[PDB]
DNA sequence: CAGGCACGTGTCAGATATATACATCCGAT
DNA sequence: ATCGGATGTATATATCTGACACGTGCCTGGAGACTAGGGAGTAATCCCCTTGGCGGTTAAAACGCGGGGGACAGCGCGTACGTGCGTTTAAGCGGTGCTAGAGCTGTCTACGACCAATTGAGCGGCCTCGGCACCGGGATTCTCGAT
DNA sequence: ATCGAGAATCCCGGTGCCGAGGCCGCTCAATTGGTCGTAGACAGCTCTAGCACCGCTTAAACGCACGTACGCGCTGTCCCCCGCGTTTTAACCGCCAAGGGGATTACTCCCTAGTCT
């Protein structure tokens, strides 16, 4: 029963608050971001295993957010990442 | 009553603390049976203990075989079991657990009589909780306890007279009997935003008039140790006790002479009248909650008088912090 | 009578079917094709409805693609009528024969 | 529970499960789980404001399949994230080549 | 089941081409069109039916389908 | 240090199939990246395959569904029966 | 204690049986591995290794040489119809490409 | 004052780089092109040389992919030269 | 030091010429070097990027071959032989 | 072991399309 | 001119949601001092592997120029492909009626995961001689100019 | 449709050269019994959704008739790149300094599951 339902939804009430997001693209959602999720968890695991290093950390998923995605949206993804994880260490 | 009730679900909260590695199973069996032993009625069925908020339905089909049976088929059996009870004799020795209890289990040794073959296996902490297992177990009566804080109050205020020194728990909630010693100690030069020493002096002069004698953790702030009452020299001389001392912050002693003097029903009832008044108190300080639940910063606390006021509850002695 | 320029009524066509976003291929031939394919590698397999469905999403986004490639090339060409040589021409440039 | 420690909406939960049960690496590092919650949120951010801006033309107040197609194939990077992937039911944006009109 | 191959239209083809972009067709396309998304459909068969296959089950899923996809570039979101 | 490679196994392999050939240092390590690209690919597909199907663990059953979904055709019906026959006359033993 | 025996030479291969379990348990694919999974992949391996080094081998012949340089190997996988479709996304160092010119190309001659 | 025709010398050459297996650029050029590509993102890279030469032949690779497919749209358009148009026409139908 | 620039027109137009000549043409159009060169420069940066961010992943300031097969990899060339 | 509770799952007024009649501009001939 | 068709407004369908209550597995356990150990970070080499000059040496790049073949327009038929109008054919839709297998749950039991000893197969040094990279001559083959 | 006169292009040995391949010593990781733990195999039970059938309705597909407009085909111009001397020049080719960093090895700090308060 695994979905993303719900956090797309507040998500989306937080962006815009006054707009609804139909069943069929909610599922397209989910699929996106399960691909992404995938994705760059394989990325991360395929470069630990290269480093010879046994475990992911917040430096390899960095790393791999870096590599896949492009220019701005990978500075703008690390920025945010970077202040969350600060946020969470305090 | 229920004796046999409550026995059950505290040997069972042992059985689930030392052999079972299961904290929170020991605590709601240790809860099932406070609440069943305060119940004023002999209890006829599980179904009974279950309508009351508290006992779940193991518990209650458990009270319901004892109360078929006189017994119950997994308590007997855990019981004969050699393995787990010797893990649950080995975890009543002070420093000696889990852990060592499996560990030396494991190893063969079962016993006290292995555990003093098997000296160098044990820490200083286990040594000593071995070597005083029988004083450790016994109650303290008022009147000795009374002669402590007495030999400790004479020693605290010959180290320095600016120190204050306080004996919270169920002696100063006025119970006739303890199992332990708790002195919570303070000084005006040390406050939370100010020695590294200043357990020091009082632990070694106590050291020297030969009140405590084995000393199991000490650092700055914290001592745990024995200690034992000086005898008559014609008279059978006291059992060894528990003495736990702490060195708090003046800004805190007060909230931590409140947390430590209890009881705990009590510590859980003003807790929660704080927070529905929109304070939140903790062992250390007391502070305001906000319309959006931010905690400010501590306010200036000089009694335990002071800590009432703020909550605005009348100032209950220690004898009427029962609950 | 008032009768359309070739390419104008096309124009409109285009459009209306750009803008939209249908099937744009009958159901039950496509389900026909697709069990009749199937059939080769094994014996009476059953179909859930769902997949039909994915089936033909992907051959339209498939076949669309390819479409929109191969039109590109004719009009590479100097030539606006698309032939079968652009269709295999854009097949074999993009890696798949 | 550590979303809200971190001030995140995403579960940090279950992505911390999903690189348990994922099988990519032996151990798995405290701030991997917050800092894939941080990423996939800020994605899904952008995917859902180009949506929207994109729902605010043709006086669609909800999100369609077409709408998402259409965000994605306008902006330039997003483009190229997700190239290789078709939307069900999504179309394509309107384009036709100068040569064709008259 | 013998020429669902024609099933598939002359109209039909020529509507797709026109969601594709293109203005005029030649008479050959339909052909042409027809074999290609023939051996496509194989392609993308051969795979779902061989994960039908693994799972020791005799019906298909369109989770398959989308993993068979997934399997040779074609991703497809929309489905699970 | 401790490199490892497939250089002992291909040279076996050659000497059984061509008796009187032998292999450049360049075209050797041609020969030793191509094996550990396939099997890096057939690996990752077994595992992704039993992941889906819930399964905990790769054997013989998904690496030969793997091997049928990577190779094409020919290569890939001979290579499931020269790998059946070899579980076979190991599980034999 | 008996006269042990390499398990591959118990499944009558060459490349090794061990080496590929241990690599599929430290590469991290699955939890547990069975037995006949390891077996089946170096089958495999044998299979297309064998394969390849045949047409190399054949390359080298009719090419009046006796050792397989990259060349070889490139044009004997990039000859076969089917073979190239496994590796058709893949570029060989010092490989080459096929001689291939288009008819068009060609003069006209006449 | 004897001259081939056009085109034939083109062919036999072609016939002489599709035998032959060589790098075709010189290695010095193509070397500072990479350490100058480098130094753009950061400062102070050294590189081993089995790296400019992974970079060198892979470069092969990817124009000679991209010639060969420029010379079928060229022959697609009844046309023997390739201009720019037809490198546009490729790289746009691969899909980069 | 010595910072380097202006080596794009180092790719000589006979070396285009050759790799032509590879690729099977039989004649070139005089404009398409300027073309192939912006081709080649793409690719390659493309490539050293991912091969960069690699080589700073572990902390080692020296580029290896490995790790830009691994970049290669990454963009699906997969290059055999070195590493 | 006991609670607390955050997702998952039915179920209905109502925003939200949605298809159907004229007026207007454009569009081609 | 001139006869007709894609967008703006009303306007009655229609319809697919979002908030609202149950249910049930997750989920954190609640405050913190130690406490004796495991991974991970840090300092100290060794050497080797890359970089920077240093001067010959010449293959290859740069350049110029005649001119010939192809890129590019331009014109002309002409047949293949758009529109347009019957008509007819099979697709959607809406029921029914079975029932094959998708999916779930409860036992076990036969595989695999660890784990000490043991050894033999594979990895580094380490020669050594032969397959093959050059290398001029001598025939062969290919190509262009005449006629 | 030929011949003839020159430029590429394979066959003759030789020459030597450096690396492919056995060979030996070493060592560490497969291999062999043994224990436990649990993951699927296998059964049985629901129940649902997928296949089959029938009728009704109507919108799209198919066939036929025209009109005409892009597609090839053929010339005609010219210009632009190719083939082939000359004239630089920068890539090779060793030949060393040299020093910076990537592996190894000993030492010390987050963490860590409890252990108790």
């Amino acid at each position: 029963k695994e979905s993303y339902s719900v956090y797309v939804y507040k998500v989306l009430k937080q962006v815009h608050p006054d707009t609804g997001i139909s069943s069929k693209a909610m599922g397209i959602m989910n699929s996106f971001v399960n691909d992404i999720f995938e994705r760059i968890a394989g990325e991360a695991s395929r470069l630990a295993h290269y480093n010879k290093r046994s475990t992911i950390t917040s430096r390899e998923i960095q790393t791999a957010v870096r590599l896949l995605l492009p220019g701005e949206l990978a500075k703008h993804a690390v920025s945010e990442g970077t202040k969350a994880v600060t946020k969470y260490t305090s | 009553l229920n004796g046999g009730i409550t026995d059950m679900l505290t040997e069972l909260a042992n059985f689930e603390k030392n052999v079972s590695q299961a904290i929170h199973k020991y605590n709601a069996y240790r809860k099932a049976a406070s609440v069943i032993a305060k119940y004023p009625h002999k209890i006829k069925s599980g179904a009974e203990a279950k309508k009351l908020p508290g006992v779940g339905t193991k518990i209650a089909e458990k009270i319901d075989e004892f109360l078929a049976t006189g017994k119950l088929r997994k308590l007997e059996k855990i019981r004969q079991d050699d393995t787990s009870s010797s893990i649950n004799f080995l975890t009543r020795v002070s420093g000696i657990g889990p852990s060592a209890a499996r560990k030396f289990v494991d190893e063969g040794i079962k016993t006290l009589e292995d555990l003093r073959k098997n000296e160098d296996k044990l820490n200083h902490h286990q040594r000593i909780g071995l070597k005083y297992f029988g004083d450790f177990e016994k109650r303290i009566p008022r009147e000795e306890m009374l002669q402590m804080q007495d030999i400790v109050l004479n020693e605290v205020k010959k180290v320095d007279s600016e120190y204050i020194a306080t004996v919270c728990g169920s002696f100063r909630r006025g119970a006739e009997s303890s199992g332990d010693m708790d002195v919570l100690l303070t000084h005006p030069s040390f406050t939370s935003e100010s020695q590294p020493k200043l357990l020091h002096q009082v632990v070694e002069q106590l050291q020297k008039v030969h009140f405590i004698t084995d000393t199991l953790s000490k650092g700055e702030t914290k001592f745990m140790g024995v200690c034992q009452l000086p005898s008559k020299n014609d008279e059978k001389e006291y059992p060894h006790r528990r003495i736990d001392i702490r060195l708090i912050p003046k800004d805190q002693y007060y909230c931590g002479v409140l947390y430590f003097t209890g009881s705990d029903i009590f510590n859980k009832n003003m807790r929660a009248h704080a927070l529905e008044k929109g304070f939140t108190i903790n062992e250390y300080t007391i502070r305001p909650l906000g319309v959006t639940g931010v905690a400010g910063e501590p306010l200036p606390v000089d009694s335990e008088k002071d800590i009432f006021d703020y909550i605005q509850w009348k100032y209950r002695e220690p004898k009427d912090r029962s609950e | 009578p008032h009768r359309y320029r070739p390419g104008t009524v096309a124009l409109r066509e285009i459009r209306r079917y750009q803008k939209s976003t249908e099937l744009l291929i009958r159901k039950l031939p496509f389900q026909r094709l697709v069990r009749e394919i199937a059939q080769d590698f094994k014996t009476d397999l059953r179909f859930q409805s769902s997949a039909v469905m994915a089936l033909q999403e992907a051959s339209e986004a498939y076949l669309v693609g390819l479409f929109e490639d191969t039109n590109l090339a004719a009009i590479h060409a100097k030539r606006v009528t698309i032939m079968p040589k652009d269709i295999q021409l854009a097949r074999r440039i993009r890696g798949e024969r | 529970t550590r979303s809200s420690r971190a001030g995140l909406q995403f579960p940090v939960g279950r992505v911390h499960r999903l690189l348990r049960k994922g099988n990519y690496a032996e151990r798995v590092g405290a701030g991997a789980p917050v800092y894939l919650a941080a990423v996939l949120e800020y994605l899904t951010a952008e995917i859902l404001e180009l949506a929207g801006n994109a729902a605010r033309d043709n006086k669609k107040t909800r999100i369609i399949p077409r709408h998402l197609q259409l965000a994605i194939r306008n902006d330039e990077e997003l483009n190229k994230l997700l190239g290789k992937v078709t939307i069900a039911q999504g179309g394509v944006l309107p384009n036709i080549q100068a040569v064709l009109l008259p | 089941l013998r020429d669902n191959i024609q099933g598939i239209t002359k109209p039909a083809i020529r509507r797709l081409a026109r969601r594709g972009g293109v203005k005029r067709i030649s008479g050959l396309i339909y052909e042409e069109t027809r074999g290609v998304l023939k051996v496509f459909l194989e392609n993308v068969i051969r795979d779902a039916v061989t994960y039908t296959e693994h799972a020791k089950r005799k019906t298909v899923t369109a989770m398959d389908v989308v993993y068979a996809l997934k399997r040779q570039g074609r991703t497809l979101y929309g489905f699970g």
